[PDB]
C-alpha cells in the first residue's frame, strides 16, 4: 500500500526533475538574496 | 582470469557504445539540423532513460539479482524458472501501466516535464507525437535489461554489454536511410529507439535458450518470490529517489549561481561520468550478480576474497585516471569543447570543475564497487541510510564551498560527498563484521602511487613538449589527444610491470 507512493514519488522526481528545480529556484530565490547580507 | 576477461569485454563493449553514442548525435544534428525537433526527439528519449533508473538499471537490479542467485542456489533451476516468469510479469504489468499511462496522458507528461515546450505549440505537438512513439522503449529495455541482469547471474555479461551499442546502430540506420520515409523525417529517430528497443530483446532470447531460462511471464501477485522483490524495491525506490534529491538540489544550486555555469557542470559531468560509467557501472553489473551467489551459498571466505578483488582492481583502474583528468583537464577541454561556442575562459572553467569532479571520480568509481556489498547481503536499507546522511552533510558542504568557489565548489563537494560515502560504505562493512580484507593492502598502495607519480612525471612532460592544442583542427587535436594518454598509459603499466605487478595476482576464477 505504502509501495505506491514511493513509487509515484520517485517517478516524479524523474520525470519533473528539472522543472521541480526550476520551480523551487525562482520560488526560494527572493528568499536566498535576502539572506546575501545577514 | 575470466572475472578478468569478463571485466574487460564489458568495459569494451561500453566504451564502443559511448563513441557511437557521441557518432550518434554528430550525424543527427548534421541531417537534422539543431532546431525545435531534434531536442524535441532528445526530450522525448531522455524521458524512458530516466525511468530505465527504476525497472531496468539503477532499481529493479539490486532488488532481484540477489532473489536471483538465493533461488538458483539453493531451491533448483525449477524453482528459478517458475520465480523468474512470474517476477518478469508483474514487471511486465508494472511497464505497461506506466506506458499506456503516458499513452492517454502524453501532453500531460510533457508540461510536466518540460514547462518550455508547452508555450510552442508547434513543438507541443510535435513532442507528444514522438513521445508516445518512443514510450513502449522503457517496456521494450526494462525486459531487455532484465534478461541481461539474468544472464549476469549465468555468468554471461558479453551479451548484455552489447544491448546498449546494438540500439546505436539500428538508430543510425533509421536517420542514415529511412529519412524521407517521414514527414517530418524526425518521427524516424522516434521509430528508431523503438525498434531499438525490440532489437535489444530479441538479441538475448537465442541466449537465453542457451541457459533453459525462457519463461513465459505468467502472473501470480500471490506468489512469495514476487512479493519479496517488491518488498525489496521499496527501500531500492527509496534509494533512487534519495539520489534524485540530492541531484535536485544540486540544480538548485546551479541555477543561483552564475550565468552560463550550468553548461560547465553539464561538460564536466559529461567528461567525469565517461570514465565511470565506464568503468564503474561495468564493475557492479559483474560483481553484483557474482557476489549475491558467493553470499547465498554461504562461502564467505569468497565472498570477501570478491569484494577485496573489485577493491584492489578499482584502486588500480580508478587512481589513474582521476590524476590523468586532472592532468590533462585543460587539453581534454580545448580539445572536446573548445570550437566557436566557447573561448579560452569557458574551457578554463570547464577545467576547474574536472579536476575538482577528477578528485571524488576515484568516490563514485568504488562506490559501485561497495554498494554491491550491501546490495548482495539483502539487506538495501544500509546503502539508503547511507543516502541519506550522505545528501544531508553534502548540501552543508554546498552551501559552504558556493561563497569562495563558485562552480567549482559544486563538483569539488559532489566529489568529497561520493569519496565520504564510500568511507561510510567501508566502515559499515567493518563495523558489521563482514568484510576482511586480505594481507598486503598498504604495500598494494605503495606502488600504485609510486605509479601515478610515473604517470605525472610523464604526462606534464609530454605536455611541455606538446605544441599549443589550440592549433590545428577537428581531425588534428582528436589525434593528438589519445596519442598521448596511450603513451601515459603505456608507461603506466610499464612501470607497474617492473614493480613486480602482474596480471596473474589479479586473475579470479567461477
Amino acid at each position: 500500500m505504502k509501495y505506491i507512493i514511493n513509487l509515484a514519488f520517485c517517478v516524479l522526481l524523474l520525470v519533473a526533475g528539472d522543472s521541480i528545480a526550476y520551480r523551487v529556484s525562482q520560488y526560494l530565490a527572493p528568499l536566498v538574496d535576502t539572506f546575501t547580507k545577514h | 582470469a575470466n572475472l578478468l576477461k569478463s571485466l574487460a569485454a564489458v568495459s569494451s563493449m561500453t566504451m564502443f557504445s559511448r563513441v557511437l553514442g557521441f557518432a550518434r548525435d554528430a550525424i543527427v544534428a548534421r541531417i537534422f539540423g539543431a532546431g525545435m525537433a531534434t531536442d524535441a526527439f532528445f526530450v522525448a528519449f531522455k524521458l524512458p532513460n530516466l525511468l530505465r533508473r527504476i525497472f531496468a538499471e539503477g532499481a529493479f537490479s539490486q532488488a532481484f539479482v540477489p532473489i536471483l542467485a538465493e533461488y538458483k542456489s539453493k531451491q533448483g533451476e525449477d524453482a528459478t524458472r517458475v520465480f523468474v516468469s512470474y517476477v518478469s510479469g508483474l514487471l511486465t504489468l508494472a511497464l505497461a501501466v506506466v506506458t499506456v499511462a503516458g499513452m492517454l496522458a502524453a501532453p500531460w507528461v510533457i508540461m510536466v516535464t518540460a514547462p518550455g515546450f508547452a508555450d510552442t505549440a508547434d513543438k507541443f505537438a510535435l513532442t507528444s507525437q514522438l513521445l508516445k512513439i518512443t514510450f513502449p522503449y522503457i517496456l521494450l529495455i526494462s525486459l531487455a535489461s532484465l534478461v541481461g541482469a539474468i544472464l549476469n547471474t549465468w555468468n554471461r555479461f558479453s551479451i548484455p554489454a552489447f544491448a546498449p551499442t546494438l540500439l546505436n546502430i539500428s538508430m543510425i540506420g533509421f536517420a542514415l536511410f529511412a529519412a524521407p520515409y517521414f514527414n517530418p523525417p524526425v518521427l524516424a529517430l522516434a521509430w528508431a529507439v523503438t525498434v531499438g528497443g525490440v532489437l535489444q530483446l530479441v538479441y538475448q532470447l537465442p541466449h537465453l535458450k542457451k541457459i533453459g531460462m525462457l519463461v513465459l511471464p505468467r502472473i501470480n501477485f500471490h506468489d512469495a518470490g514476487a512479493m519479496r522483490v517488491v518488498k525489496q524495491m521499496g527501500p531500492a525506490i527509496l534509494g533512487v529517489s534519495v539520489s534524485q534529491i540530492s541531484l535536485i538540489i544540486n540544480t538548485i544550486f546551479a541555477s543561483f549561481l552564475a550565468s552560463g555555469s550550468v553548461s560547465w557542470m553539464y561538460y564536466a559531468d559529461r567528461l567525469m561520468e565517461f570514465p565511470s560509467g565506464v568503468l564503474g557501472v561495468a564493475l557492479g553489473t559483474i560483481l553484483l550478480p557474482s557476489l549475491s551467489k558467493s553470499f547465498a551459498s554461504g562461502n564467505h571466505d569468497e565472498y570477501n576474497r570478491l569484494m577485496d578483488w573489485g577493491l584492489r582492481l578499482c584502486f588500480l583502474l580508478a587512481l589513474p585516471s582521476a590524476v590523468a583528468l586532472g592532468i590533462l583537464s585543460g587539453p581534454l577541454t580545448v580539445s572536446l569543447f573548445q570550437y566557436g561556442k566557447f573561448t579560452a575562459f569557458d574551457a578554463l572553467m570547464t577545467q576547474r570543475a574536472l579536476i575538482a569532479y577528477s578528485v571524488g571520480l576515484i568516490g563514485l568509481i568504488v562506490v559501485k564497487v561497495l554498494a554491491p556489498g550491501f546490495y548482495s547481503r539483502q539487506d538495501i536499507k544500509t546503502p539508503v541510510k547511507i543516502a541519506i546522511v550522505t545528501l544531508i552533510l553534502t548540501q552543508l558542504m554546498n552551501l559552504a564551498f558556493i561563497g569562495p568557489l563558485k562552480h567549482a565548489g559544486l563538483s569539488l563537494s559532489i566529489g568529497l560527498a561520493a569519496c565520504l560515502n564510500a568511507s561510510l560504505l567501508y566502515w559499515q562493512l567493518r563495523k558489521q563484521k563482514i568484510f576482511t580484507p586480505q594481507p598486503g593492502w598498504m604495500a598494494f598502495l605503495l606502488r600504485l602511487v609510486v605509479a601515478v607519480l610515473v604517470m605525472s612525471g610523464v604526462l606534464l612532460g609530454m605536455l611541455h613538449i606538446m605544441p599549443e592544442w589550440s592549433l590545428g583542427t577537428m581531425p588534428w587535436r582528436l589525434l593528438r589527444l589519445m596519442a598521448v594518454v596511450l603513451a601515459g598509459i603505456a608507461a603506466y603499466f610499464a612501470a607497474l610491470a617492473v614493480l613486480g605487478f602482474k596480471v596473474k595476482e589479479f586473475a579470479r576464477r567461477t
